[PDB]
C-alpha cells in the first residue's frame, strides 16, 4: 500500500523517463497527410 | 564662489540601481538577456520599424554653415569628411549608434588620418567610427571612475576580445545613453519593464499549444471482457488472441467515411452491459480563462515601451524616433565636429560653427506642398531664391 | 519621480576666446536624490521660516556636507511654497499599482491551474499493491506500461481507449472519465479590473489616452 | 482571491491518515508525504493525469477526485458599476467628470480665477 | 492479467505497424463522387 | 486523528519544501514545441 | 592621436550569437531551414510581394550626372556598362541580390573584360556580376579574418561546387547584410524570430485535419 | 538602399578608376532607383497647374518629357 494514487508530469524524474524513450510517441509528432521535415521525428530534445 | 561643493556620485547612482533590478537583467547578464529576448516575434518587429526611421533620416544629412565667408568654407571640408570614411557611412554609424535601445549604452572610438593625395592634402579626415560592441566589453567594470565616483576616466575592454577562432581614454571616445539622468552611465534599456511581461507572455504560449493537443473530446472507448483480455495474454495462439490484435488494428483506423458503422455483441451479466462503446467528453465545464486575451495585453504592454503599439489594430512612433536621432546628433556635432576642426586648426566664434541636421522621416505630400506654395506664393511672401526653386 | 530636483551652478573664466575675461558656466551639476541625506534632506533655520542649504550624505564621495541654498536652483512639484519636499505624481497611484500587480499574478497561476479535461483512470486496488510489492511480477509490468503510456495519451490518427468491462458493485471495476468543473467557474472576470487600474495610473500622468490642444500637450507645457 | 472555482479536493479513506500519524516509519506515511507535494505542483502540462484505486464500500467509493464549483448561483450586485457611479459622483463636485467618458471645465476655473 | 487497459497512438511500434498496413484504410483515402489523383490509395508514406 | 484535513499553500513552511525540492516540476515549466531560455528549469527562485 | 586602440570584433560578436539561437538556425543549418520554409503559402506569398517591388525599381533605373562636362561623359558610360552586362541585367541582379532577405547574406563577385569593337573600344566593361549562391559556400567558415578578429581578407566557397552531376579575395566581392550592425558579417535573416511561431503554426493546421 | 549602396560604393569607383577617369567628390555619378509606386494623373495633373498657373516651373525639355 504505497502506490495508489499517481499524477504525472509533476516529477522530474519520470517526466525525462518517458521524454527520453526512443519508443514513446507524442502530441508533436502528428506529420499529416505526408511527412514533412518541420515536424520531429523523436521525442527527446536535440 | 568659484568653487563646486558636492559630487555627482555616479559610483552610488549605479550601485542603487543594480540592487532594484531582478538578477537577470544586471549588467554582466543583461547581454545574455536581450540576445534571448529578440527571437520573440513581438520584441523583433519593435526594434526593426524603430531601426527603419533612424537610417531613413541618417541618410540625406546636411551640413548647415553660417553667414561667414570661414564657415562655408569649414562646411565643405566637414561634409567631405563626413561622407569619406573608409569603409564607413553615416547609415551604418546611425544603426550601429542606436543599439543603446537595446542595451542602454553604445561606444564609438573616433580615429583620425592624414590625407595623401586629394582635395585637401595635409588635412586630417576621420578614418573610421570605430563601433565597439557591448558584448567586447568588460564584463566586471565595463567604466571606471577618478578615485571619487564624480567624472568618468576612460571606457574598459575585455581581453578576450583580441582573439580569433585595456582602457580607452574618455577623451578618444563618444558615449551614448537613454533611459536615465547624466548620474547614470549604463542607461536604462527600454527592455527593462517589458521583461516581466515578456516573461508571462512566453509562459501563456506555450499553455495554449499543449492545451489544444491535449483536448481529447470525443475520443473513442472500448469496453471489453476482461476474461477475452486475459486469455489472448496467455495464449497467443488461440481465437481471442486474433480479435484482439484486429482490435489494436481496427479501433486505431477508425474514421468517418462512407462505410462506417460498428457491430458489438448485446450480452448483459449486471446493471451495466458486457460490450459498449462510448464517446468521452468533458462531464462538466471546461476552461474559462480565456488565455486569448490574456497575450493580447501583454503584448501590448511590449511594443508600448517602443512606441510601435499601432500595430495591434504627428504620431507616437514619429516622436519616438525624433528622440533617437536628437541623441546621436547631440554626440556627432558637439564631440566630433569641435575636435576635427581643431586638429585642422580651425578656430571659429560660436556663431560661425556649421552643423549637422538629419533628413525628414516623413515623406513630403505633394498635394499639400503644392497648394502651399500657390497661397503664399499669390501674396509675394515668398522669396526669389534658388533655394526656393530647387524644391521641386 | 521623486518631488524633487537639486541643481547645483559653478562658474569659470574664460581664457580665449569671443568673451575673454567674462565668467560662462561650466556645469549646471546634477544632484542625485538617491546620493541625497537619508536622515534631513533640507535644512532650515533655528525655526521653520526658511531654507538655508541642503545636505548631501557622505556616502556619495567614495567609489567601489551642506551646500549653500545660493548656489542651488531647486525644483518642485505637486505642492504648495510650503512644502520643501514636493509630492511625487506616484502618490495617490500607489495604492492603485499595489493591485494592478496582485491581480496579473492571479491570472498567470489561474490558467496554469485550469485542469479542466484532464485524464483520470480508476483500477482495483488489488493491482496496485500487488506491483508495489512484487515488482517482477506480471502486475508490475503493467502498471509501469500505465505510467508511461498515459503521459503521452494525445490526440491523433490512432488514440483509443480498450478497458476491461468487469462489475464488482453498482460501480464499474474499470473507468476513465474526464473530469469538469462541477458547478460554476470564476466570475470577477479580472480582465476588466486591471483595464480600471492601468487608466487609473496613466491618468496622473496625463498620457492615458493610449489605453484606447489636447490634456497630454497640456500637462507637457506645466513641466516646461 | 477568495474565488476558489475549480480547486482540487482529493478523498482518501481515514485508515491511512491515521496510520501515517501515528507511525512517520511505516508505508503510509511515505505515501501520504508524496500526495502533500504532488497535489500542491499538480499543474496542466505534456504529462497531467490521475491514477485512483477504483476499490469500493458503500454507496460512495473509497477513493475520489472532483474539481469544486459553486453549487447554486454566484455574486448578482456587479460591483464594477458600483464604483463607475461614485466616481463620476466624486468629480462632478470639482467639474472634471468629462474624463470618465466653452465647458463646464472651463467655467468652473473662471470661478477660482 | 497484463493487457487490460489499451491506448492508441501512444507507441510509434503500434502507429507504424497500422500505417504500413497495405489492407489499412483510414481517413485519408475519402475519394467521395469520384476518384481523383489528389487523395492516396495507399496507407503507407512514400 | 490529527491530520485529516490538508489544505495546501496555506503555510510557509510547506510551501517552500515543495518549491525548494529539486525534483519538483509545476507550470511554469512549460517548454512547448522547444527548449527556450526564457522558461524556468529549476523551481526554485534564484 | 591617430591610432586605433581597439578592434571591432567580428570574430566574438559571431560567436556568441551562433550560442543564443536554437539549433536548427545556426549557419550550415539554416541553408536547409530556409527551404523547408517556404513551402508554406504565408511564407512563399511574403517574399514573392517583396521581390515584385524589388524587380520594379531597378527596371527603370537612372544615372544622375554632375555639373562639370566631364561627369556627362562618364555618366554616359556608366549606363552603357551597367545596360550591357554579357547575359545580365540588373533585374537578375536585383533578385539575386535581395536574397540576404532568407539568409542574411550575399555574395557577387565582380569580373571585367575588355572591349573588342564598339563605342568604347579600349575601356574595360564588367562582364558579370557573378552570384554565388549561399548553399554553394563553405559549411565550416564561410567567412575568414584576420589573425584578429579585426576585418575580413575574403570568403571561402566549397570544393564541392565545382562538380557535375578555394578563398575570393575581399576587394574582388560585394557584401550584402541586414539584419545586424557592422559587427555582424553573417546577418541576421528576417526568418529568425518567425521560425518559432512557423513551428506552432504547422501543427495546429495538423490537429485540424486529423481533429475533423 | 542597402543594393545602392554596394551599387554606388563599391563598383562606381573601381570601374571609373580601370579606365582612368578620376573626378572630384562633388561630380562623381550615381545611379538612382525607379519609383516604386505608380504616379497619379489625376493629381500630377493638377499639381502641375497649380505651380504653373502662378510661373514657378521651369520651360525646360526636362519638364515637357514628363507627360
Amino acid at each position: 500500500n504505497s502506490s495508489l494514487v499517481i499524477i504525472g508530469g509533476v516529477r522530474k524524474d519520470e517526466f525525462f523517463r518517458v521524454k527520453n524513450n526512443p519508443n514513446s510517441y507524442n502530441g508533436f509528432m502528428e506529420q499529416g497527410v505526408y511527412p514533412t521535415p518541420a515536424i520531429p521525428k523523436q521525442s527527446a530534445w536535440p | 564662489r568659484m568653487s563646486e561643493q558636492g559630487t555627482f556620485a555616479l559610483a552610488k547612482v549605479q550601485v542603487d540601481s543594480e540592487r532594484m533590478k531582478a538578477e537577470e537583467i544586471r549588467w554582466p547578464h543583461l547581454i545574455g538577456t536581450a540576445e534571448s529576448m529578440k527571437q520573440d516575434a513581438t520584441v523583433a518587429t519593435g526594434l526593426d520599424m524603430l531601426y527603419t526611421f533612424v537610417e531613413k533620416a541618417f541618410k540625406d544629412f546636411k551640413v548647415i554653415p553660417g553667414e561667414s565667408e570661414e564657415s562655408k568654407k569649414a562646411a565643405k571640408f566637414i561634409e567631405y569628411c563626413l561622407k569619406n570614411m573608409e569603409g564607413q557611412t553615416l547609415r551604418q554609424f546611425a544603426r550601429d549608434a542606436a543599439t543603446f535601445n537595446e542595451y542602454g549604452l553604445s561606444v564609438v572610438e573616433k580615429v583620425y588620418t592624414q590625407i595623401a593625395v586629394g582635395e585637401y592634402v595635409g588635412k586630417y579626415k576621420v578614418k573610421n567610427l570605430a563601433f565597439r560592441p557591448q558584448a567586447s566589453l568588460s564584463r566586471t567594470n565595463p567604466i571606471v571612475y577618478n578615485s571619487d565616483g564624480s567624472a568618468i576616466v576612460g571606457i574598459k575592454q575585455s581581453l578576450s576580445a583580441f582573439q580569433n577562432y585595456v582602457i580607452i581614454p574618455i577623451s578618444r571616445v563618444m558615449l551614448m545613453n537613454t533611459g536615465g539622468s547624466s548620474s547614470q552611465a549604463l542607461g536604462v534599456s527600454p527592455l527593462v519593464g517589458c521583461y516581466r511581461a515578456w516573461r508571462e507572455k512566453i509562459l501563456i504560449e506555450n499553455l495554449e499549444v499543449v492545451g489544444a493537443t491535449k483536448d481529447m473530446g470525443g475520443v473513442i472507448e472500448l469496453k471489453i471482457p476482461s476474461q477475452i483480455l486475459n486469455k489472448a495474454a496467455m495464449d497467443p495462439s488461440s481465437p481471442e488472441a486474433d480479435m484482439v490484435r484486429g482490435l489494436m488494428s481496427d479501433a486505431a483506423n477508425a474514421h468517418s467515411g462512407e462505410q462506417s458503422f460498428f457491430m458489438l455483441p448485446s450480452d448483459t451479466k449486471d446493471n451495466a452491459p458486457q460490450y459498449s462503446m462510448t464517446l468521452k467528453g468533458i462531464d462538466g465545464m471546461g476552461k474559462q480563462y480565456s488565455t486569448a486575451q490574456l497575450i493580447s495585453d501583454r503584448k501590448k504592454s511590449i511594443l508600448d515601451r517602443l512606441g510601435a503599439g499601432f500595430i495591434n489594430v504627428q504620431t507616437i512612433h514619429t516622436q519616438f524616433v525624433q528622440r533617437v536621432n536628437e541623441i546621436i546628433l547631440e554626440a556627432l556635432n558637439e564631440n566630433l565636429l569641435p575636435q576635427l576642426l581643431a586638429l585642422n586648426d580651425i578656430r571659429l566664434p560660436e556663431t560661425e560653427m556649421p552643423y549637422v541636421k538629419a533628413g525628414e522621416i516623413v515623406d513630403v505630400d505633394m498635394e499639400g506642398f503644392s497648394k502651399a506654395i500657390q497661397r503664399i506664393g499669390a501674396v509675394g511672401y515668398l522669396p526669389k531664391t534658388p533655394k526656393v526653386i530647387n524644391r521641386v
